[PDB]
């Protein structure tokens, strides 16, 4: 036994400029399962498909959209262990800046230090980079903030994004149906339609996990709330 | 003892919608004066302010370390820290040194930016923070300064009568010190203007 | 990339294939497979049933040392899959992190806790190059208060989940179908009914009649949230009742 | 082991060159367009925004422009993970000199510091280097404004006028044809932003939403920082066009 | 290719490569030769001047040691500094330790102990990546009397009554075997050594082409000036 | 393909092949056998004498790592002779720590999982040796692990490791073990040894024995040399019908 | 804790970084010195001009001390690296002995910096070679090169980077004691010796020139284009006296 | 080929191939001959000049009053576990104020050279070394390998044609037993003789002796002190 890993990066520039392990980890990504965060006027909307393999499978034990702070939440879409590494780190990350600040920490300063890890991952030795991009929500100084972190470590604040597989025609559903001055119930309604739109088989309030973040806090909806507005969808 | 060496007093009151912050000017070492100018008000916002009371190279050492982070801070987040996170952070910096402490007990004035709210507050040496709603005392003569500000403080002053209050009660309280004094500065802040003035002080 | 594309050390390191995919943590989950065993776990109402496949090819083996059922605290159980080393190491390692967990929190690790712990500890080796994944999948069986039993099953890969029933090993697809057929038609699972419904499922997938020294049995359940294991008597007593039905 | 995995980020080839430090310049050359010009009042940051579409939030202060300290700014080009990660160590090297000196620190200072940061990775550790190029405005006491550009090499210089990213050959080629030395004002020096960025961007028209401009001028012995709004740039390309337009008129 | 093996391989033949290749490289030195007689040891270095505009007084192919022990290097001398580094330090702490002179072969000893501490793995930062690249002759007086020590990157240390090494060290050590006897004066080894570096020496042999050093029972380490070295060198 | 080169690689199938390739170095190493009697263990070493110039007990594959327990070893002898000085020190460690005997199915444990900690990485090398320890006690009884290079640890009620163990647990399959006492399995121990021996593969060998149990006051010893001469004797005559 | 042996001996006795250190420093503008008899002169070549670059940025010759300075060929953020390493060097001497360095001394620190970067684990070696040239305190003129792998010499013209070799053969049938006898002709020898090289005429030359107890000076364009008006005069009336 | 460079890399044939390449780093070297009777222990080793005018290589080391050391193979790694070995045998005298006995001594090698077997960037030990001691058991010889294998001896050889050796040694090792110090010295050099080529003869000059015994520390001798044991060897038998 010997408990010293390796020294040496293990991504590195390619001839052509590019580091294709992170495009490596992208594509890792892009098999990931659908995730769309949509931006409301009042309030952040993130749903996902959790579309198990099997019936034997208990929904209830893992999630996938998670509270980061009682204001932040959180959604992945690609490799579900690394999910929980940056969940945990996020996690971390928000208490150690409650305990110097005693402020909750604003959304952008949350993305930019679990950014910096997924860098940190991308430049190391001897690991490779993490293979999820994550959507973050929060609500900061009565506004609503929506973020993506991809692999790399680059963010991005967006409005309306999707996530995994089909999100090019997610995204082109997202922007020919997004309109500012929405409320969260429409976003809650549009977001559950760009699911609807890569979803294959029936969607069930147990078939997808959707998040909100508005005033109030980022909570996850139960399967109740979820049926009800499937019901209206 | 040691927060004695060097003397100095510092105080802070709430008006309607204002602060003020006073200080003495006095740089001494035990008994013999050096200066009559020693900065302990420093600025760290458009409407913030810290004073320092303690020893003189501590107060230096807070306020340069203070204005390191808060640069820090104001560069990472596109915004100007409120009086309240300040207050956090100055405590963070002194409880890192429980054990070998800054001989220096913070006070800090100052209005929310974006809300204009009077805030004030002080911190022990360890970064215990206590936010008044009236008056903060800091310094040699706290006795003194507490006697003067609870015979005179009023609540809701505009910020002449807030001035006036301020001043009488640095003056006399500090006139009642050995070791501070040699001069009283006081800032006035409003949300539209900062006054700073230097009052006509005993120079014994 | 193209399917099965592969560039670089993609095969020999956890790094990404131009797929986006870590060959070394599938290869671990052939190494489950390597050992030729396989284990089936189903949740009762008010029991959770543990049933493991147990080989003794020579009588110059003692019996009571070949053993994939280990009690993790008191009250949890597990049944580990795979390579015998890499799992008596996830043993000890959970072992350790329950009774750390006590001493730190002062309560006992729910079972979800404890796979997740151990989904956390192998996904580092699903990330750092200089070390192989275990090649073994764990099943971790327990009783919690506001909950009831609790199932729960954690692979090479970090990913951790909990299971109204699930298998691991080499015919754990058979077995999960069957598993499926069974848990369709939704009914009330008494203890008796659950051990049954596993012993059923390993003996239809492995296609053969068990005997009390084939098989190995654990049980939680609400009345008795202790791990215990089943001596031969109760298997019996259990195998005679599934014969003559 | 170690051995058969390792890439060997940080040793010569055979010709005496470093190939990891190539291919970050590669990285660099595929990134979007920054430029640089110095007038005699002023400096000005002129950089093309990648991050197009019509989902994106808008953005908080600025995509490719980062403050440094009171006096100091600097655009990217590259890697952006790797770009924050060296404008955090940059406020930090600044903030440290200032907690020493008690003075803002020099352009060049800082420039030089954040290089020996890119040599060393350059040099030792086996790690990747950053696959970064900054260009740096600011003023100091000593030299007044400045201009500086560095490589993921860790090498830097002072310019007049300077572009990294996309198309920065052409655009290097328009400031030595255009750039006149000891003359410029920053309004002719944004007049030659535009027709720069109006050159290097080909593909695309310049609009104010594909570029951000940033200016660093000095008012009553302060440093004044300023993104420009969208209706400064709109004003500024239809300037452009008008000249444009006339030019053609008169040929 | 070069990155193939670890520093510390055993070749099939049992030989550590890279001490192999070292040794390879010490054969494109300067030739120096070192003779042990009883009334001293002489040392004497080619110093291979490549252009006119050089300075030859900054080659130092011998260095003092101590007062009684001078060293002739050759192959890569910028590795031989900081053994002779070693070497200096190693008679100043014995000196310190012991208020005596260390001998010749005790001195060559501490010297040959760093030649094999090298490695990539479980090693302090910074520690030697590879073996030196020198060969080493240590004459000295102590009381045993003149000795002359070869030293090579192997860690091999062997004392010598003549040896050449460098380039030319194979057909200067059968010139060596021919003209030594044990009874030999130190004006006949420093005549013998003159003729063979000039036999070898691919330029003309004057003054300013060569090095020369005796240590002597009584006199310290002696760099022979240029008028003496022409005064030896005018009938050769 | 380039996968059997590091214990931290994995080949397509799911196999650790430098493990595979230690547990060769074993099987090419000479046979040693333990057997698990009523009242205690007795280890048979068949040591090969490789050069006539070697002295008696030279190369000894028997060790007495705790008071109670002795150990065989099959493989590479320095390895084995590491694993020895790990299972010292374990067995004193617990002592020390818990202030009493270590049971041996916990010293093999331990043992064990210190070897399995060798097939993960590709910083170090799987040992290259197995190995089995022998105990006795009144309160535990008598005991016999087994623990091979990939750190598997199984108990038996006997046991063969090295060239030939099929044709060793073919001899031993025909023992009553169970009901046998230390004296008549230490004849039956080297009757097995000199049969599974090739004479013309291997020229000369030692029979090396020891034994653990309520004979020895359950302390692992060297056999008696009377008893030793017994035993000899006696499979020599099985040898000749 | 990168602990890989980047240079290592290879099966002809070659350490094969080393070299490609050096074919690095090849690659680099040309450097000269030459050492006078009251004065030392460095002129570096500029293999091309921006014309919007800051010169005061790019300088190639940089002062260690008061009475030391160096210019460099190869790679220029080593070259800085090094440089830095020798400034704080050069002040240490100055405190822990209380006179300042001797040019070989900060050489021999330089030479054995290179060195322990071409035998330690988990870094390259430097890629440049340097001129140092000074004064000591008995005020002798002193020049020396250092080069990647570690040696070091003392010279009394040299010239280092790309077309070495030329400016090397030019100056072996140029430097002269009569060559030297006054400042100007020395500096005239290195712009010479630098033209024999570079490109549009002198146009591309970075001179600066250390003279006995006086800090480091730089040539302003007006004195180098002075100073080449002033050789291309002695060419053309050599021409036309002796032809 | 793939598996002979790293000492960590087990070949598919169950062997480890630079282990055996530090084995041929022993057989490369010069021969030596250790044997013992009942109350001495004699080192004889053949010395080789690398010229005609070098002194010849050390051989015979001392290690403690009562251990003595011949070396073959790489001398740098010989010199490593000889400072080991003494500084064990002081660490012993020092704590226990007794002599270390050698088999201890020898299980303590063993220890020491293993570990560099199995870890990553690594080698074994070039060096096989022929210990002579004498303590409470009386004297032994002992026989020290790469592989980190040791093993007690009535006699051994070891280094370049060390089988001759061996076989004049298998040939009288029933008489060294009872043999007095010059009858067994002569034993060992008439072993070390059988290792030379035609042309060459044991010489004062290419012959060292280490004797321990129980009255009589370890004792070098080496060209001057050798000759009355050289004097009265028969001439090669051929």
């Amino acid at each position: 036994m010997a408990e010293r890993g390796y020294s040496f990066s293990l991504t590195t520039f390619s001839p052509s400029g590019k580091l294709v392990q992170i495009e490596y980890a992208l594509a890792a990504v892009a098999g990931g399962a659908p995730s769309v965060g949509i931006k409301a006027a009042n309030g952040v909307v993130l749903a996902t498909e959790k579309k198990q393999k099997s019936i034997l499978y208990d929904e209830r034990s893992v999630h996938k959209v998670e509270p980061i702070t009682k204001h932040i939440g959180l959604v992945y879409s690609g490799m579900g262990p690394d999910y929980r590494v940056l969940v945990h780190r996020a996690r971390k990350l928000a208490q150690q800046y409650y305990l110097v600040y005693q402020e909750p920490i604003p959304t952008a300063q949350l993305v930019q230090r679990v950014a910096s890890v997924m860098q940190e991952y991308t430049q190391s030795g001897g690991v490779r980079p993490f293979g999820v991009s994550l959507l973050i929500c929060g609500w900061n100084e009565g506004r609503p903030y929506l973020f993506q972190s991809d692999p790399s470590g680059a963010y991005f604040a967006w409005k309306a994004t999707a996530m995994g597989k089909n999100y090019v025609n997610g995204k082109t559903f997202l922007e020919k149906r997004y309109n500012e001055d929405l409320e969260l119930e429409d976003a809650i309604h549009t977001a559950i339609l760009t699911l609807k739109e890569s979803f294959e088989g029936q969607m069930t309030e147990d078939n997808i996990e959707v998040g909100i973040c508005n005033e109030a806090g980022f909570r996850r909806l139960t399967p109740t709330e979820v049926k009800d507005y499937l019901a209206a969808i | 003892s040691i927060m004695s060496y060097n003397g100095g007093a510092v105080m802070a009151m709430k008006g309607k919608n204002c602060v003020a912050i006073a200080a003495d000017r006095r740089f001494g070492i035990q008994a013999q004066m050096v200066t009559t100018d020693f900065q302990k008000i420093f600025p760290m916002g458009d409407r913030l302010y810290i004073g320092l009371a303690g020893l003189a190279t501590d107060v230096q050492t807070v306020a340069q370390r203070l204005k390191f982070r808060l640069n820090l801070y104001e560069l990472k987040e596109g915004r100007q820290i409120k009086p309240y996170t300040l207050m956090s952070m100055v405590a963070n910096l002194l409880y890192e040194k429980r054990f070998g402490p800054y001989y220096t007990e913070p006070v800090i004035a100052g209005l929310d930016p974006k809300t204009f709210k009077p805030f004030i507050c002080s911190l022990d040496l360890i970064g215990c923070p206590m936010v008044t709603d009236d008056f903060v005392v800091s310094g040699t003569c706290t006795e003194q300064m507490y006697g003067m500000c609870e015979s005179l403080w009023e609540p809701n002053m505009d910020p002449e009568h807030l001035f006036e209050t301020i001043s009488q009660a640095m003056l006399n309280a500090v006139d009642r010190d050995a070791v501070s004094g040699m001069g009283v500065i006081v800032h006035i802040i409003e949300k539209d203007k900062i006054t700073t003035r230097t009052l006509k002080a005993r120079m014994d | 990339m193209s399917r099965g594309s592969s560039a670089g050390f993609d095969r020999h390191i956890t790094i990404f294939s131009p797929e986006g995919r870590l060959y070394q943590v599938e290869y671990a989950f052939k190494a489950i497979n390597q050992g030729g065993l396989t284990s089936v776990a189903v949740r009762g109402k008010d029991c959770a049933v543990i049933v493991t496949q147990k080989k003794v090819p020579d009588k110059l083996l003692d019996s009571s040392t070949v053993t994939h059922l280990f009690k993790i605290t008191e009250n949890i159980g597990c049944v580990m899959t795979g390579m015998t080393a890499d799992s008596r190491s996830q043993v000890q390692r959970a072992r350790y992190e329950a009774a750390n967990w006590k001493y730190k929190y002062g309560y006992e690790i729910p079972v979800d806790m404890l796979c997740k712990r151990i989904a956390d500890i192998s996904q580092v080796y699903t990330q750092n190059a200089e070390m192989r994944p275990l090649g073994c999948c764990m099943i971790l069986i327990g009783i919690d208060e506001e909950q009831g039993p609790q199932v729960y099953k954690c692979d090479p890969a970090g990913y951790y989940c909990g299971f109204k029933a699930t298998a691991a090993g080499v015919k754990q697809t058979e077995s999960t179908s069957f598993l499926e057929k069974k848990v369709k038609k939704k009914f009330d699972w008494t203890f008796e009914q659950t051990v049954e419904t596993a012993i059923t499922c390993l003996s239809t997938v492995l296609s053969i009649d068990f005997k009390p020294s084939e098989i190995e049995v654990g049980v939680v359940t609400v009345e008795n949230p202790k791990f215990r294991i089943l001596t031969e008597a109760e298997i019996d007593a259990h195998l005679v009742a599934l014969a003559e039905r | 082991m170690s051995r058969r995995y390792d890439s060997r980020t940080t040793i010569f080839s055979p010709e005496g060159r470093l190939y990891q430090v190539e291919y970050a310049m590669e990285a660099i050359g595929h990134a979007g367009t920054c430029l640089g010009i110095l007038a005699n009042d002023g400096v000005l940051l002129a950089a093309e925004r990648r991050n197009i579409h019509k989902l994106l939030d808008e953005v908080f202060f600025s995509e490719k422009i980062y403050k440094l300290n009171e006096d100091m700014a600097c655009s990217v080009a590259g890697i952006t993970s790797d770009a924050n990660v060296l404008t955090n160590e940059l406020r930090l090297i600044a903030q440290r000199y200032l907690l020493q000196y008690q003075e803002p620190i020099p352009c060049e200072q800082l420039v030089t510091a954040l290089c020996d940061i890119k040599q060393a990775y350059t040099q030792f550790g086996g790690k990747r280097p950053f696959g970064v190029s900054l260009l740096y405005i600011g003023w100091d006491k000593h030299y007044g404004f400045q201009l500086y550009q560095s490589d993921p090499s860790g090498n830097y210089g002072g310019w007049k006028a300077t572009c990294i990213g996309n198309n920065s050959a052409a655009a290097v080629s328009m400031l030595k044809q255009d750039y006149k030395e000891g003359e410029m004002t920053l309004k002719s020096a944004l007049a030659l932003a535009i027709k720069v960025l109006n050159k290097t961007m080909d593909v695309s028209k310049l609009s104010a939403e594909k570029v951000e401009i940033a200016t660093l001028t000095r008012e009553n012995g302060k440093t004044v920082i300023r993104v420009l709004k969208q209706k400064e740039v709109e004003q500024l390309i239809k300037k452009h066009e008008e000249e444009e337009a006339k030019a053609e008129r008169e040929k | 290719s070069e990155y193939d093996r670890g520093v510390n391989t055993f070749s099939p033949e049992g030989r550590l490569f890279q001490v192999e290749y070292a040794i390879e490289a010490i054969k494109l030195g300067s030739t120096a030769i070192g003779i042990q007689t009883s009334e001293g040891v002489c040392l004497a270095v080619e110093k291979r001047i490549t252009s006119p505009l050089m300075e030859p007084s900054s080659i130092e192919k011998i260095v003092e040691i101590d007062a009684h022990i001078g060293c002739a290097m050759s192959g890569l001398i910028a590795d031989a500094k900081t053994l002779i580094d070693k070497a200096r330090v190693e008679t100043q702490n014995h000196w310190f330790t012991y208020n005596e002179t260390m001998t010749v072969e005790s001195v060559t000893q501490a010297v040959s102990n760093l030649a094999l501490q090298f490695g990539e793995e479980d090693a302090d930062p910074g520690a030697m990546s590879r073996p030196f690249g020198v060969a080493l002759l240590f004459g000295g007086v102590d009381e045993k009397g003149p000795q002359l020590f070869h030293m090579d990157p192997s860690g091999t240390f062997v004392q010598c009554d003549a040896r050449a090494i460098g380039s030319a060290s194979e057909g200067a050590q059968s010139s060596l075997q021919e003209v030594y006897h044990k009874s030999m004066t130190l004006k006949e080894a420093i005549k013998s050594s003159l003729i063979i570096l000039k036999q070898v020496m691919e330029e003309k042999l004057n003054a300013t082409n060569i090095e020369l050093a005796t240590v002597q029972p009584g006199q310290n380490f002696h760099m022979f000036t240029k008028e003496e070295l022409e005064e030896v060198i005018k009938d050769i | 393909t380039g996968y059997d080169l590091s214990a931290s690689t994995f080949s397509p199938d799911g196999r650790v092949f430098q493990v595979e390739y230690a547990m060769k170095a074993v099987e090419n190493s000479s046979t040693a056998i333990g057997i698990r009697c009523k009242d205690g263990v007795v280890f048979g070493v068949e040591k090969l004498v490789l050069s006539k110039l070697y002295e008696e007990g030279s190369n000894k594959r028997l060790f007495n790592v705790d008071r109670h327990v002795g150990m065989a070893v099959a493989g590479l002898l320095a390895d084995a002779r590491s694993l020895a000085d790990i299972a010292r020190e374990e067995a004193s460690n617990f002592r020390s720590n818990f202030g009493y005997n270590i049971p041996l199915k916990h010293l093999a444990d331990r043992v064990a999982m210190y070897v399995h900690a060798y097939t993960l990485y590709s910083a170090v090398r799987p040992f290259g040796c197995s190995f089995m320890l022998g105990s006795y006690s009144v309160n535990d009884g008598a005991q016999l692990y087994m623990i091979d290079p990939s750190g598997v640890s199984y108990g038996y009620w006997g046991c063969a490791i090295g060239k030939a163990r099929q044709a060793a647990k073919t001899e031993i399959e025909k023992l009553q073990m169970k009901e046998m006492t230390c004296r008549d399995v230490v004849k039956e121990v080297a009757k097995i040894i000199y049969i599974v021996h090739d004479e013309v593969k291997d020229k000369a060998f030692e029979l090396e024995l020891s034994w653990v149990g309520e004979i020895t006051n359950g302390r692992h010893e060297i056999v008696p040399k009377d008893v030793r001469e017994e035993a000899e004797k006696y499979a020599k005559e099985s040898l000749k019908e | 804790s990168y602990d890989r042996a980047i240079t290592v001996f290879s099966p002809d006795g070659h350490l094969f970084q080393v070299e490609y250190a050096q074919e690095a420093v090849k690659k680099g503008s040309t450097a000269v010195g030459v050492r006078g008899k009251d004065i030392v002169v460095l002129g570096v070549e500029k293999k091309s001009v921006a014309k919007l670059q800051d010169e005061r940025t790019v300088r190639k010759i940089c002062a260690l001390d008061d009475n030391v300075c160096m210019a460099f060929a190869g790679l220029t953020a080593d070259a800085r690296i090094v440089i830095n390493r020798a400034r704080v060097e050069c002040q240490s001497h100055r405190l822990t002995v209380e006179d300042p360095v001797t040019v070989e001394y900060i050489t021999r620190y330089i030479a054995s910096l290179k060195q322990r970067y071409t035998q330690s684990n988990g870094r390259r070696p430097f890629g440049i070679s340097a001129l140092i040239v000074g004064f000591d305190f008995d005020g002798t003129p002193r020049l020396y090169q250092t080069d990647p792998s570690g040696t070091y010499h003392a010279w009394k013209a040299n010239a280092i980077g790309r077309g070495a070799k030329s400016v090397r053969e030019f100056l072996e049938k140029n430097y002269t004691d009569e060559a030297i006898e006054t400042d100007d002709l020395t500096i005239k020898l290195v712009i010479k010796a630098l033209l024999e090289v570079v490109q549009s005429g002198g146009k591309n030359i970075e001179l600066a020139v250390m003279r006995r107890d006086q800090p480091l000076k730089i040539l302003n364009p007006e004195e180098i284009e002075k100073y080449v008006a002033e050789i291309e005069k002695e060419k053309e009336e050599n021409e036309k006296k002796k032809q | 080929n793939q598996y002979d460079n790293d000492v960590t890399v087990w070949s598919p044939q169950g062997r480890i191939h630079q282990i055996e390449y530090a084995m041929e780093a022993v057989k490369q070297g010069s021969a030596t001959v250790g044997l013992k009777s009942k109350t001495h222990a004699v080192l004889v080793a053949l010395k080789r000049a690398q010229s005609e005018l070098a002194a010849h290589q050390k051989k015979i080391l001392h290690v403690d009053n009562h251990i003595g050391i011949s070396i073959a193979g790489l001398t740098a790694d010989a010199r490593l576990l000889c400072n080991f070995m003494r500084q064990e045998c002081l660490d012993s005298r020092f704590v226990f104020d007794r002599p270390l006995p050698v088999s201890r001594l020898v299980s303590l090698i063993g220890s020491k050279t293993q570990i560099p077997t199995q870890r990553y960037g690594r080698r074994p030990y070039g060096v096989g070394l022929l210990i002579a001691g004498y303590d409470d058991m009386g004297p032994h010889i002992f026989q020290t390998c790469p592989s980190a294998n040791y093993f007690d001896c009535r006699a051994m050889s070891i280094g370049a044609r060390s089988q001759s050796a061996r076989t004049y040694l298998e040939r009288h090792m029933s008489e060294f037993m009872e043999c007095n110090l010059n009858e067994l010295v002569k034993h060992g050099l008439r072993a070390l003789r059988e290792t030379l080529p035609a042309e060459q003869d044991l010489t004062t000059k290419n012959v060292s002796i280490g004797i321990v015994g129980k009255d009589l520390e370890f004792t070098i001798y080496d060209d001057d002190d050798v000759s009355p044991f050289l004097e009265g060897l028969e001439e090669r038998p051929q």
